[PDB]
DNA sequence: TCGGATGTATATATCTGACACGTGCCTGGAGACTAGGGAGTAATCCCCTTGGCGGTTAAAACGCGGGGGACAGCGCGTACGTGCGTTTAAGCGGTGCTAGAGCTGTCTACGACCAATTGAGCGGCCTCGGCACCGGGATTCTCGA
DNA sequence: TCGAGAATCCCGGTGCCGAGGCCGCTCAATTGGTCGTAGACAGCTCTAGCACCGCTTAAACGCACGTACGCGCTGTCCCCCGCGTTTTAACCGCCAAGGGGATTACTCCCTAGTCTCCAGGCACGTGTCAGATATATACATCGA
């Protein structure tokens, strides 16, 4: 039973953002259930986009499309932008 | 002079507007509200007839609920007339606030 | 503005549809900036549907995926 | 010599794991190349905000550790993120504390 | 060479195995498709097919009209216990509202 | 274009056969007849993405159906199709 | 010899609740009932702690949403004390029936 | 009869955490009720999916889904 | 407004049990190369959406009773807080143990997949009967008396 | 009770346009073969859910007394309904145009696919300190 989660990594966030804090287990479990709801949500939204235009391929235009669709308004301008921030980092490098 | 009690002509109008299927609300100041309101979104904007009829469809569906829940709001705080404080009770407990 | 154009008369025939006897003399634009809200809500919804299709018309999918977004399936349209 | 996307892009969740995702969840035939670059960027936006209003709401209380506590009033206090979570339960987190003026005395 | 047969009628069906079959495949939801889900899912909505417009008729008889219209639809749906919960959050268009008003609005 | 126009008027004559359809109640039964569909299909999908399953059968059918009608509508639901189910593979 | 006025014990108590997170019912009478419940759908069947954890958790949230919702319903009709006539009307608005 | 298992302090432990002053005599039957619909509701959906999964004890994920499936996501199970 | 008696954080020692850190290994994520198919680009062209003009009038805006309902004040008696003894049962700890979930090993029947191919379903054209509408009449609420 | 007045149902006659049927006529659903493989089936393991059993004690409860207030009654008064009068812009029909939303043809480049290897992250073990808990103290408040 190899498990994944999302631990390592949302603990290296709370590293970035408050390096002397700690997660409990159930905050984590919370955290975990959490980034794969968002996770999944996002995924349905960009699927959907893909389907409604007769479309076969999730690109970055619809993950910034749904994240846009799902996330209030400067939470989707924060994400739509740091979003774009590393698509263009990931693609310079 | 024949004058009808206060209120007989609110059930009157009211079997009228709950037995017929019209949409109540004038179609023109409707779309130029749509419009304005999309402009504030992008600018030269094309609205369909058929998007234009879903959304005042959708906004009467919308108005005659709420307009349903602040009237039994209404009666529960034993009242007749509809106020304000009806209106975000109905719209809070529906979690819209 | 244009969100005048919402008539007391249209806002009573509403509240007869729903039901209601008496109406109060704030009712009216209470009711009006809450179908501003709603329409504000469901046309950025349906406008951003058009701009991932690179359309500068917003045709009905687009509002019924709105609508249906906001849990408001709506049938007759598509 | 092998470099991990994730590093790639200056971020820190899995980019590989967010695209096996994809491919696994059947939500297309095919997925972009930038599509889990954009999806892991928004998911650590999110959860970077998440934990900065749980880790100082935590300190508020003088706790070092973070528990689902100070995430349901992390999550709640915060207007958008409420928005977000609206129809959201967070296990043993609690409620705001919040009464009503007419019941003071 | 035999008989082309299409699959609804040998399930004896009215709904499409086949366009079901294709929808169901064709719309990412699964790698592989059973042969028997585009039966069933065609019989279950052959099935709620049937009872709408059963009671939709049945409402539009009411009504005196022969031809059915989006108020008839509206009307079966909302008079039934079950349907009703099952389109609680859709709305028909030109269908209008039952009519009800509260008892205590009543005169006298 | 496709729509089920065809199949609903058929099930209507089957049911009424003297009551007629207009075509605003056919798109609304086809809008209704298409969310049906794509809500049972994504029940089913998710049934078998939940038990590691890579094929959708007559049992995640079942089951989406069970779960998204509420009482004698999905035991109606499921008989027919067990009825269409075991007409078709004798 | 002394007494504390109604009203106040209700706060000192409605304040430690908020402040505090628990279950608030007693975990065994809950489980039974679960499992009463769950005897009607399918015979001998079991279940796990943490799945009657998850249930007891899920109708406290339940409930205090549901209580939130009364009480502001019952405090729309200028009044104190929470009736069922408020709780028919919370869930009514809400939609459930 | 567990039903009345859930007592009268309980209900109004419950309100208090909500926020309410004065309890009235009948909220303990009818939250009662409607507690008894809730986990109907939810159970049964619980127990479809233990069905389709061929097991015979409610695991956490199932009625996670359940909750889901109900528009009540819940958090800190999976 | 205060003597005073509570459940309100505050100040400090003791476990202690979750938490974050070595660790190792195997398995999924990177590099490397193909290809071939989904998608961007270009042209086009025809629908349809925007725009605006004139006539009709149904609908909206406005003003004026005035009456019925919203709201404030009082009385009451009735149900709902508060200590309290108890008794009722709920967590808390320990073990038995066994149905049952979870992982493995065949391998088989079932699901793509591709080459005909054909009939069922879709687009366009009548075409007439359902239904909308209008106009006069019988019929049914209504509200002052 | 009741009758003039005002809606309201009803029925007959007229029109007119969408529902329905028919006829081509593509294209995608059917047949029929292989080809691989998902899970069907049987089996072994170990694990955690069920049952008991007793203990100690939280709390549920049934019962009293005081009283806060939920509700009904009285009264006021005010604002919203009903109707008549006066705009007015909504609606319908029409015409013009341009623009952009679908299409068809052509590359083309980007990702699925397959092979190889390695490093990272997850299961495991473990020393450690954040925090619950026990004990005594400042302290914002119901009655004269």
């Amino acid at each position: 039973s190899r498990k994944e989660s999302y631990s390592v990594y949302v603990y290296k966030v709370l590293k970035q953002v408050h390096p002397d804090t700690g997660i409990s287990s159930k905050a984590m479990g919370i955290m975990n259930s959490f980034v794969n709801d968002i996770f999944e949500r996002i995924a349905g939204e960009a699927s959907r986009l893909a389907h409604y235009n007769k479309r076969s391929t999730i690109t970055s235009r619809e993950i910034q499309t749904a994240v846009r669709l799902l996330l209030p308004g400067e939470l989707a301008k924060h994400a739509v932008s740091e979003g774009t921030k590393a698509v263009t980092k990931y693609t310079s490098s | 002079p024949h004058r009808y009690r206060p209120g007989t002509v609110a059930l009157r109008e009211i079997r009228r507007y709950q037995k017929s299927t019209e949409l109540l609300i004038r179609k023109l100041p409707f779309q130029r509200l749509v419009r304005e309101i999309a402009q504030d979104f992008k600018t030269d904007l094309r609205f369909q007839s058929s998007a234009v009829m879903a959304l005042q469809e959708a906004s009467e569906a919308y108005l005659v609920g709420l307009f349903e829940d602040t009237n039994l709001a209404a009666i529960h705080a034993k009242r007749v007339t509809i106020m304000p404080k009806d209106i975000q009770l109905a719209r809070r407990i529906r979690g819209e606030r | 503005d244009n969100i005048q154009g919402i008539t007391k008369p249209a806002i009573r025939r509403l509240a007869r549809r729903g039901g209601v006897k008496r109406i109060s003399g704030l009712i009216y634009e209470e009711t009006r900036g809450v179908l501003k809200v709603f329409l504000e809500n469901v046309i950025r919804d349906a406008v951003t549907y058009t701009e991932h299709a690179k359309r500068k018309t917003v045709t009905a999918m687009d509002v019924v995926y709105a609508l249906k977004r906001q849990g408001r399936t709506l049938y007759g349209f598509g | 010599k092998a470099k991990t996307r994730s590093s790639r892009a200056g971020l820190q969740f899995p980019v590989g794991r967010v695209h096996r995702l994809l491919r696994k969840g059947n939500y297309a035939e095919r997925v972009g190349a930038g599509a889990p670059v954009y999806l892991a960027a928004v998911l650590e936006y999110l959860t970077a905000e998440i934990l900065e209003l749980a880790g100082n709401a935590a300190r508020d209380n003088k706790k070092t550790r973070i528990i689902p506590r100070h995430l349901q009033l992390a999550i709640r206090n915060d207007e958008e993120l409420n928005k977000l979570l609206g129809k959201v339960t967070i296990a043993q987190g609690g409620v705001l504390p919040n009464i009503q003026a007419v019941l003071l005395p």
